[PDB]
């Protein structure tokens, strides 16, 4: 009421608490490491017209390793906050990689444009993961200029996401028909990256791997560092599921899940039923918030006593005082 | 090595498959999705009359195949179909399922044969294979299978049944499964299929995939039951709505 | 000229001054535009039109149903029993001669009910 | 009326819910208002 | 009476709307949570669990401002049914 | 749509609306019925 | 209804004002009045 | 025709708001006229 | 005292620029780049 004094009647109030008290992680009990030595420290990277793919599963993810040996001057992530991937769990991880010219880091991107981006690259406009580039210079460059690293200058159209070509057609300009040889209007489609040590900063050569994972709708087997619990039952909790966090009681159930089902879902969304990460089990997760309560007072002038009505709810089953 | 050696039919409410993996039961949903039209007109071939011919892939392709000693052995996608581009085979060769992803130059009239299986004309070569998946060695049946191709990733869907009618696609309520996912990131606008030439008594159906909105009905197991299209006739704009 | 839109085009009799391109209504829709290699004026109009109202029993009864388009002759099409009421055109109920207590109100004085090789 | 074509707004408008449906609702609801006025203020005599 | 009372339900139908909409309402009011409104999810636990603290607030405010604009038409409707209810409970009350 | 689109140069706004899906609708009862429940009441008033 | 726990939707729902309050004190008053209706319609004679 | 697809999502949703509460606003107001009319109408037929 | 231009009548084709050009910092406001193929700009001024 926002008022110091209260008239004699009868009044709403909050909804009934009950405190989980408790918190509970679950993940699943991976203890082997992720590709981080043979994946940033790889000798050959592949060229951007050819950028090399990768899959990653059954992992933990601690980076915390990086920092001894490895320095990135472009990183960035879309979709999630750095600060949660300690505490996440990943899907589908994909790694690419590639070696471009360093003033082209910025076109990886999404709704970017150039010639990165449209002839050899293409990141999808609904994007989900993280850009790391790193300065390659005393690596991949050589005296008298190292050749090995190509890209294409000339296409017909534009690459769709997550698209590559390998095509050496030779690429036309004019009306007239390049049969198979170079000529006026007609273009071998391929260049090459001219990296030298001496070379200006914009022309040095950059490393760039990206990572591309999803989150919280399938199951997972890569996972961050975090250390699982024992599993309560029949009790309001904190519970941390691969990555979702929430607050509530935990009973077996009866539901049947598909082999590639994971979460169970209500008309409003709220997460009904869950599979065990580890004992592959179904638990239904029910609110602790529920009774209304009322009440019962007297005008303040008169007296100082109250009574309250639980509603919805007996006496016998306590939570009442 | 290589060597050189219509029918129309109504879509009786075939083409429904799971949207995405989570568990819902007695809820009626409503997606937005590429779906196969309710009563659509899909072509049919025989073999038993024996063709294979090059159809075009557009934005995704059903395939059902009725048959009874595994006639049908597998796919080829594509663009071009020869070694200027890359292309995509899958294949069922008698004791392993072969997924390559390689600028392979098809011959010009791909078989497999069978005595056992003992030719292989398939493709006069094979390079630059930036992708290989192999699996653990090993009219009464019809399978119905799903294809698309959406942001490089290929998504493949496969369901199974026991049938015994000799003609037509039977009528009855299906849903597919998500079987298969492929990071091939290639160009695909034309597809072949592959027959087993035995030295056939089957037949199959292609169909196109359109973007529809269908209202689908959960079970009270985990499972779908009905499922309504809303642009089949006025009736269905109404129950949709 | 960048400008992307869908409608029909028919030519118009507005006079653009020299430094107009475009014409506007009040809800800043385009409605007439100047060629730009006829220098011709072009009216812009919108596509979809007329309502459209389904008439059905129960379905647990029988799934025969009715259409009916509002605001359009039968005669001009765009339409797919045929009686044009004073509400529009009403397609897959034929008219009879009678007159009786209405059942489903259409309007106008129109009513329409499923009778019996029942019909609408 | 919030769109006029343009697919792109109009997938857009899936995620607002039913907000459509029910001012359709509304509005029938006071359409057949209206002819039950009509019909209680005048039909009162069944003999023409 | 005694069995035009029995010949069918329909006869208190008037009585029975009053009931199905005050249903009708409350079902629509739980489902549109289950709207984005332009978020990048509908449940609170995925943003918090995804999203820090700067990127989670932006999201919350959009959802909160629609599950109140939600409120806002349920307690309006409300509003003129229960005007439309008093009208009826005053000519009843005249009647007796 | 045969005369929405015509030499009306914007000067009738039931074009405007009808082009942003306000519809109106008729109603149920025309008045040559309202007319002769009018005639029928006032028969019965002035002969019974 | 809003938030269901996530103490920070509680936390950012407090600058948004009175609107809840607002909402309870009109349901307060429907309900309220539903009662009187109750009582006004019935509750005529006090004799049994 | 100016935007790309992930910056044209943040105007369209806010025109959406506008024009659905537009639309709101509208309603609300045909329902209360509505009623209104609903209650000279049953003064009518009383009348007659 | 940089230098301003005006331009008019051309086909705004960048796509020549990919062979020997190469630029450390790119920005647009008020249009998407990807689009920049399919506009047409009515004044052109290029300061440098
Ligand atoms: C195209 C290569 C190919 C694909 C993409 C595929 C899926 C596939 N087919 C089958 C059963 C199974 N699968 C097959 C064979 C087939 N179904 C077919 O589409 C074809 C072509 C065959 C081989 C001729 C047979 C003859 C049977 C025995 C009854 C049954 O269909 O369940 C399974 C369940 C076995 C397990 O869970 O480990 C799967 C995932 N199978 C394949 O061979
Ligand atoms: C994928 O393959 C198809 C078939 O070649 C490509 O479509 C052709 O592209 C060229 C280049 O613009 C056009 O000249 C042809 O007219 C297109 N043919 C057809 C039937 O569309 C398509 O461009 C390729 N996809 C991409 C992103 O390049
Ligand atoms: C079916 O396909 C598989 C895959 O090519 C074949 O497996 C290969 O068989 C040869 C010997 O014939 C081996 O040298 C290869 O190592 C096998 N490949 C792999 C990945 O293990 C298989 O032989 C084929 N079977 C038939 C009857 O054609
Ligand atoms: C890469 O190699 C160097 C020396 O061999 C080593 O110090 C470094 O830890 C390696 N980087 C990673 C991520 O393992
Ligand atoms: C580890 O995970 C597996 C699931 O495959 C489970 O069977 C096993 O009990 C778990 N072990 C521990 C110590 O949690
Ligand atoms: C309290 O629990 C008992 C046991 O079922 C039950 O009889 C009773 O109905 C409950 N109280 C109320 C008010 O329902
Ligand atoms: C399918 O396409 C052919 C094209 O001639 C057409 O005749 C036929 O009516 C269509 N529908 C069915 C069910 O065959
Ligand atoms: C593809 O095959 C050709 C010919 O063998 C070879 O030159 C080339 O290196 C291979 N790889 C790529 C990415 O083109
Ligand atoms: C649903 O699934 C269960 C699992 O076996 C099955 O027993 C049951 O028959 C199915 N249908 C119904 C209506 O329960
Ligand atoms: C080119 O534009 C001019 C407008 O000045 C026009 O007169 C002429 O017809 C056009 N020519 C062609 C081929 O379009
Ligand atoms: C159909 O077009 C004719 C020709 O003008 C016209 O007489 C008639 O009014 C139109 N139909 C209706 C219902 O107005």
């Amino acid at each position: 009421l926002k008022s110091f004094t209260v008239e004699k009647g009868i009044y709403q109030t909050s909804n009934f608490r009950v405190q989980p008290t408790e918190s509970i992680v679950r993940f699943p009990n991976i203890t082997n490491l992720c590709p981080f030595g043979e994946v940033f420290n790889a000798t050959r990277f592949a060229s951007v017209y050819a950028w090399n793919r990768k899959r990653i599963s059954n992992c933990v993810a601690d980076y915390s390793v990086l920092y001894n040996s490895a320095s990135f001057s472009t990183f960035k992530c879309y979709g999630v906050s750095p600060t949660k991937l300690n505490d996440l769990c990943f899907t589908n991880v994909y790694a690419d990689s590639f070696v471009i010219r360093g003033d082209e880091v910025r076109q990886i991107a999404p709704g970017q444009t150039g010639k990165i981006a449209d002839y050899n690259y293409k990141l999808p406009d609904d994007f989900t993961g993280c850009v790391i580039a790193w300065n390659s210079n005393n690596l991949d460059s050589k005296v008298g200029g190292n050749y090995n690293y190509l890209y294409r200058l000339f296409r017909k159209s534009n690459l769709k996401p997550f698209e590559r070509d390998i095509s050496t057609e030779i690429y036309q300009a004019g009306s007239t028909p390049c049969n198979g040889v170079e000529g006026f209007n007609c273009y071998f489609p391929l260049q090459s990256y001219g990296f030298q040590p001496t070379n200006g900063v914009g022309y040095q050569p950059y490393r760039v791997v990206v990572l591309s994972f999803e989150l919280l709708h399938a199951p997972a087997t890569v996972c961050g560092p975090k250390k699982s619990t024992n599993l309560v039952k029949n009790k309001c909790v904190n519970f941390n599921f691969n990555g979702l966090t929430g607050t509530g009681v935990l009973t077996e159930s009866n539901k049947k899940f598909l082999p590639f089902q994971q979460f169970g879902r209500d008309i409003a969304d709220t997460t009904d039923a869950v599979r065990d990460p580890q004992t592959l089990e179904i638990l239904d997760i029910t609110p602790c918030s529920f009774g209304g309560v009322s009440v019962i007072t007297p005008g303040t002038n008169t007296s100082n006593q109250v009574a309250v009505l639980y509603q919805d709810v007996n006496c016998t089953e306590v939570p009442v005082a | 090595q290589c060597v050189n050696l219509p029918a129309y039919t109504n879509s009786f409410t075939r083409g429904v498959y799971y949207p995405d993996k989570v568990f819902r039961s007695s809820v009626l949903h409503s997606t937005q999705d590429l779906f196969l039209p309710f009563f659509s007109n899909v072509t049919w071939f025989h073999a038993i009359r024996f063709d294979n011919p090059v159809l075009p892939f557009n934005d995704g392709v059903y395939f059902a195949s009725t048959e009874k000693s595994n006639i049908i052995r597998g796919w080829i996608f594509g663009t071009t179909l020869d070694s200027k581009t890359q292309s995509l085979l899958i294949v069922n060769n008698a004791t392993n399922v072969v997924i390559k992803v390689c600028e392979f130059q098809f011959c010009n009239d791909p078989f497999l044969g069978v005595y056992m299986e003992s030719e292989f004309r398939v493709y006069s070569s094979a390079n630059n294979c930036t992708f290989e998946y192999v699996s653990q060695p090993f009219f009464k049946n019809l399978r119905e299978f799903v294809f698309k191709n959406i942001d490089g990733y290929f998504k493949i869907y496969s369901k199974h049944t026991p049938i015994n009618l000799v003609r037509d696609l039977p009528q009855g309520f299906s849903a597919l499964e998500p079987l298969v996912d492929l990071p091939i990131g290639i160009n695909i606008t034309r597809f072949q299929t592959l027959l087993a030439l035995h030295r056939g008594a089957a037949a199959y159906y292609v169909g196109y995939l359109q973007p529809r909105t269908f209202l689908l009905k959960y079970n009270e197991n985990g499972t779908i039951t009905d499922a309504v299209d809303c642009a089949l006739d006025p009736l269905s704009e109404t129950k949709c709505t | 000229n960048g400008l992307t839109g869908t409608g029909v085009l028919t030519e118009s009799n507005k006079k653009f001054l020299p430094f107009q391109q475009f014409g506007r209504d009040i809800a800043d829709t385009t409605d007439a535009v100047r060629d730009p290699q006829t220098l011709e004026i072009l009216d812009i109009t919108p596509c979809s039109f007329g309502g459209v109202s389904v008439i059905t029993p129960g379905t647990n009864t029988s799934n025969q149903v009715a259409v009916l388009y509002q605001d359009v002759n039968c005669t001009e099409v765009p339409v797919a029993n045929v009686f044009q009421t004073r509400a529009g055109c009403l397609i897959g109920a034929e008219h009879v001669n009678n007159s009786y207590e209405c059942d489903i109100p259409i309007g106008a004085g129109i009513c329409a009910s499923y009778q019996t090789s029942q019909s609408i | 009326y919030i769109c006029g074509d343009s697919t792109e707004c109009s997938n857009l408008l899936l995620q607002y819910g039913s907000f459509c449906t029910q001012l359709n609702r509304a509005l029938t609801g006071i359409a057949v208002e209206q002819d039950k006025n009509t019909q209680e203020v005048f039909a009162q005599v069944k003999q023409i | 009476i005694q069995d035009s009372l029995s010949s069918t339900a329909s006869a208190l139908g008037k009585l029975q709307d009053v009931v199905n909409q005050n249903a009708q309402a409350l079902n629509t009011l739980v489902k549109q949570l289950s709207s984005n409104f332009g978020a990048i999810s509908s449940v609170l636990n995925d943003i918090l669990s995804r999203l820090d603290k700067v990127e989670a607030e932006v999201q919350i405010d959009r959802l909160i401002t629609g599950r109140l604009q939600s409120l806002q038409t349920y307690v309006t409707q409300q509003l003129i049914r229960a005007a439309e209810i008093r009208a009826s409970a005053n000519l009843a009350a005249t009647k007796m | 749509y045969g005369d929405c689109l015509g030499d009306i140069a914007a000067r009738d706004l039931i074009c405007a609306q009808k082009f942003n899906g306000l519809t109106v609708l008729p109603p149920l009862l025309t008045d040559e019925m309202i007319a002769q429940y009018t005639s029928a009441l006032l028969a019965g008033t002035i002969t019974s």
